[PDB]
């Protein structure tokens, strides 16, 4: 075995750095930089507004071509680009039941709560085929409320709609005049994984809570 | 031999380990892929541009910011003639001089939401450079001919033409166009090259005179 | 024979080498902390252009959970953002020794009028009991050459530093109202704006782009 | 100690020799880059353009080549219509069917050299396309509304617009233009788009009735 | 320490392993054997393109010093070319046992007008006295299904390679003037074109594209 | 000493490795893509001729526009897009003084010689800067000819002019009725280092030799 | 350790090596049952007692 010997520590060494490598991947996963530009995008496209009327959609980013959101993920091109069924805009995993939206709501009207963790757990949802422009989404609102010395789970059934043009999950208790409060999400931040939420009054749409969810997702 | 066989032997399992080592690295490689991607730089060059047209400039009418690492205003008639008026000389940039938006078959078209003046539905509009002239003596415009015409239905058949006169200056990176002597007029055309590029212009197809706003379109160069 | 086959071994193992450390450096550029910090200064343009997420006096501790806490409570070495955030910023962009050098962008107040001033730190003094608001002994070093003098200055001067706020607030050693305030983009720390401001009125009658030298 | 510094010592100059080779390999790329460069792919692209039309084919009127490995000839009318008539399915590619060079806003501009009907001197000819109509159960085809208008001098001020429509045929790789509805049969335009891009055109200015040439020119998009 | 240094030294050898690599593969992409064919190839449409360089029955050497030596000349082991180019082509692009099918691009005069040919190459007799000429063995196969009936045929027949024409020439089987001609493109040798001709029209009448099975 | 003995025998190897590179440097300088399609698009424009007439010079490759040869590379710019003054156009080095063309010259009229070694040697140029459109050029043409058994050296001098437009060098004898033809080589092969060229009669530019030069250049 | 990554390294490539002979010989083996097979045992019955009759 002349340097065949050396060769084979080269080899030792080569395996050494491949599960170096391998290890550092989960540190890699750690960084989006498309997910960081579209969430950037998203802010920026929030402080510039847009010359659409409410109840609109604005088809590109710079187009200035205007459309009903009840045209929106519908099945037909109503903007001039084809943005209205673009599969961004249309992409239906914000609701997509088994989801598990996690945050921190922090209140400062209607209750008197101190900082706690809130649960948008996604049940079910239904998008009939003769109008797709929204998605009724069915779901479990739960609250980790440490009250009294010891912890409680608040917890209530709700209903409500996903709405592609806006990005925004309204969800309104079922049959719950037991004082809880309604939900609207907004997915604003680029993806389908964080949204910024409120906690409001159904009748007066005011904001009781501040709440953002990250979707984490398994219990 | 034996001696061969056991020294074949060793060789035979190198390669092999080699062999391993190289699928565990496309393993890991095929794994590295499913990150995503990087970004398109004309998606981070158009959100940067967005970003400082939100951020704004401290410039007076008839000045232009130079840009830089130190904010400085200067006027729009000092931009690329030749003499260095930025402390860092940016206004005469070879960028920032490109003469690219008021090139002769420049065309900017773009669907129009009109607000006056024409009251038919969103259709396309296009201006185009038909002609220009920058004058040796006196570099911060370049004077170009244009021509803005609207896209109209198959069933139309009569389309409407207005020939356009007008400048392109640097450092407003504007394209400025009103009526051709002797043409009435109709309309004149308003685009800001803001988007970072000689290829995108935010345009309005305004009133001639009072500068009003009859409708707006976002340019693309085709 | 016994050195062909060899030689296409060592061949071999060298290419393996190659192709692993370009897996490498993918990773490296991936993770290139010149990017991480240019892509920070961004987002941090772009939060100067939101809305506050906070009251006046309070600190975003960020995150995809965000929380607001005490402008007071950052870097006190005892966690109150609930992902720590409030103590892990705790680098000082300044020590002793270091020269920043600021050139003017505009400036309407101060006595010298200069094209560029220095401003060097001196020493540190970080008191053990609260450490969240250092305090720098610094020289504003200022040389001015106009056609009936030429001046030279250095002023020492007091500083606070705030690393709930990202900035240096240096206090005025002369006769007029006028302070240095060094804001940091949060992500940078080679480069703050430094504006001049009366300690009174509040205006803004300078600024200065300063970079670390 | 004594046996570290023996120990350092070869450290040190194991990347003492590191340092060497890197040099050395930097003299050697260095000498690497001095060898000229590649080549620009647009143009191989073009050169190979060129050699294809010199090349030519054996198709016959109202036939265009499917191009590929085995020569076959198919309808003009066949073309981009979902069904695949080539042997090798080409008159469906995506490529070959591309609908850029007839999309809205697209203007091809370049000198003219005239040969008769303007007595002027070589100016640009930029010629944009202002609509288009590509009906679903007839897709060989792409209508369009186009115009032809003239580069001219400062002191002309009284420009020449002609209104045109037309077609864009894919395997003919052509945008054929006349005359729009009852507007003075003065000029047609040919453009022949056989620089291997959507980006480059040979263009004719000629009589609508005879297809006499009057003119020709470089067509290049901007 | 002994190992932190050590480590250090193995990761900048690897490193550099890799920076010589690059510079390998840099030189292996320049000098890549199937760019340099495509080359040659493209080279050759333009050379189809230009008026011949040599009189009808002689061949080019080529190089940037041109000259015209005798067909019959070209690969016989003796260098007639002052760039010894007649005597570098010899690589016979048959083997024994070759394959090659070729697709039709037009035809009007076969017998079965099949879809597809494919040229089997059974055997080669190289004179050593005249090694410029190979003589071959091959058979033409077809099958062609109407109708009426399914057809197969395998058709023994003797052709010529001409080095000095990059060209097979394979002599009809049948009693039907068709004789089958393959031009090579001078650079490919997985690729060539199949013209069907008349021994005695010297009409072309039919052409297939063989490729390399 | 560990594995640092092995480190070092990697060490070694590289050394090798970066010897044998620099070797291959050689054979790679062998090939010039750049100068390759160059050459293959100034053949295909060949074989494409122009709409142009004599004397006049076509602008871009593609482009339309003709100019008169006097007014290339005389400092004006002519062409709409500048290409009469462009730097490949106006390179001056197919006649730099010094360069020294060899190639084999084939006779087929006037002279009953066979292939044999001819030189063109650029001993000087002219260049006014009142004309820049041409330049002016002196050069000794040399023949090595093996006529009786031994060899002979046949030289002369000449004079003439290089003309960038159709990148023309003419070189007719100076003073020399003593049945020395003319030269004229077209720098038609993408470069500054090889060209076509032809002995032809001065007054009927018959062609009496096939020649082909490339620089090679140091006697 | 490092000796412990060389002995590990020796029982890496000895499995490595077991793994190419067990697909050689599963390459050995599939080329080896493209030989036919055995026969019926009722054919060379019936064969035998053909044979037998004739
Ligand atoms: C400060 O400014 C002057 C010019 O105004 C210059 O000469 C001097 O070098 C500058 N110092 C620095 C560090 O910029
Ligand atoms: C010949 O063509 C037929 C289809 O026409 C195909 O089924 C067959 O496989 C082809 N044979 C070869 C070898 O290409
Ligand atoms: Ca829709
Ligand atoms: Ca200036
Ligand atoms: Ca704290
Ligand atoms: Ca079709
Ligand atoms: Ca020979
Ligand atoms: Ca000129
Ligand atoms: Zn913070
Ligand atoms: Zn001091
Ligand atoms: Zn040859
Ligand atoms: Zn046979």
């Amino acid at each position: 075995d002349p340097r065949l010997a050396a060769n084979g520590l080269r080899l030792i060494g080569l395996e050494r750095k491949l599960k170096a490598l391998k290890a550092r991947l989960h540190e890699a996963e750690k960084i989006d930089p498309e997910g960081f530009i579209k969430e950037l995008d998203a802010r920026v496209s929030h402080v510039e507004g847009t010359h659409c009327a409410k109840k609109e959609f604005q088809c590109g980013g710079y187009d200035q071509e205007c459309i009903s959101d009840l045209f929106v993920c519908d099945g037909h091109k109503d903007c001039h680009n084809g943005h209205d069924e673009a599969e961004d805009v249309c992409d239906t995993s914000p609701v997509k039941p088994g989801n598990i939206f996690s945050g921190t709501s922090h209140w400062h009207d209607c209750l008197l709560r101190s900082d706690h963790v809130t649960r948008v757990v996604i049940k079910g949802t239904i998008r009939r085929n003769y109008f797709k422009s929204r998605i009724w989404v069915r779901a479990q609102i739960e609250s980790d409320l440490i009250h009294d010395g010891k912890k409680e789970l608040s917890d209530f059934d709700s209903k409500g709609y996903y709405n592609f043009a806006n990005r925004r999950l309204v969800l309104i208790p079922i049959a719950q005049d037991d004082k809880h409060l309604s939900v609207i999400c907004d997915f604003d931040r680029g993806d389908s994984r964080r949204a910024s939420c409120h906690r409001v009054l159904e009748g007066t749409l005011h904001q009781c809570a501040n709440l953002s969810v990250h979707l984490q997702g398994h219990h | 031999t034996y001696k061969d066989r056991r020294f074949q032997y060793i060789l035979t399992n190198q390669h092999l380990f080699i062999d391993k080592l190289e699928r565990d690295l496309h393993e890991i490689d095929d794994e590295f892929k499913k990150l995503g991607s990087d970004v398109k730089d004309q998606t981070v060059r158009h959100l940067k541009a967005r970003i400082s047209n939100l951020e704004g400039d401290d410039c007076k009418e008839h000045e232009a910011p130079c840009g830089g690492d130190v904010p400085q205003c200067i006027s729009d008639l000092f931009f690329c003639d030749g003499h260095k008026d930025c402390k860092n000389g940016r206004d005469e940039d070879k960028e920032v001089c490109s003469e690219v938006p008021a090139d002769i078959g420049s065309s900017f078209a773009g669907v129009v939401s009109w607000q006056a003046c024409e009251e038919a539905t969103p259709h396309h509009a296009v201006v185009t450079i038909t002609a220009n002239e920058r004058k040796e003596f006196f570099k911060p415009r370049i004077w170009v001919r244009a021509i803005l015409a609207f896209e109209e239905e198959e069933h139309e058949h009569h389309i409407k033409t207005f020939q356009l006169r007008g400048y392109y200056s640097f450092g407003d990176r504007t394209l400025a166009l009103g009526p051709e002597r002797g043409t009435k007029p109709v309309y004149g055309v308003r685009c800001h090259f803001d988007r970072g590029d000689d290829d995108h212009a935010d345009c309005q197809i305004v009133n001639p005179a009072s500068l009003f706003v009859c409708g707006n379109f976002a340019a693309e160069r085709h | 024979s016994h050195d062909e086959e060899i030689d296409k071994l060592n061949e071999d193992a060298l290419k393996l080498t190659h192709e692993i450390i370009e897996l490498q450096e993918k990773l490296d550029r991936r993770s290139d902390a010149k990017r991480i910090q240019r892509a920070g200064s961004l987002k941090a343009r772009v939060e100067a252009l939101e809305d506050p997420s906070c009251p006046d006096h309070e600190h975003q501790c960020g995150g995809d959970d965000p929380q607001c806490v005490s402008d007071l409570l950052v870097c006190d070495g005892i966690k109150d953002c609930r992902n720590g955030d409030d103590e892990s910023h705790c680098h000082n962009p300044f020590h002793a020794g270091d020269d920043f050098v600021g050139d003017v962008v505009f400036d309407h107040c101060t006595k010298r009028r200069p094209e560029n001033i220095t401003l060097s730190v001196e020493s540190i003094s970080v008191a053990a009991f609260f450490p969240g608001f250092p305090k720098l002994h610094v020289h504003v070093n200022i040389h001015k050459e106009t056609d009936e003098d030429e001046v030279e200055v250095s002023l020492p001067s007091d500083a606070i530093y705030s690393f709930a706020e990202d900035k240096l607030i240096v206090y005025p050693s002369e006769d007029d109202g006028l302070g240095l305030v060094g804001q940091f983009d949060g992500y940078n720390f080679d480069r703050f704006v430094g504006d001049i401001i009366h300690e009174a009125s509040k205006e803004h009658c300078a600024r200065f782009i300063f970079h670390r030298k």
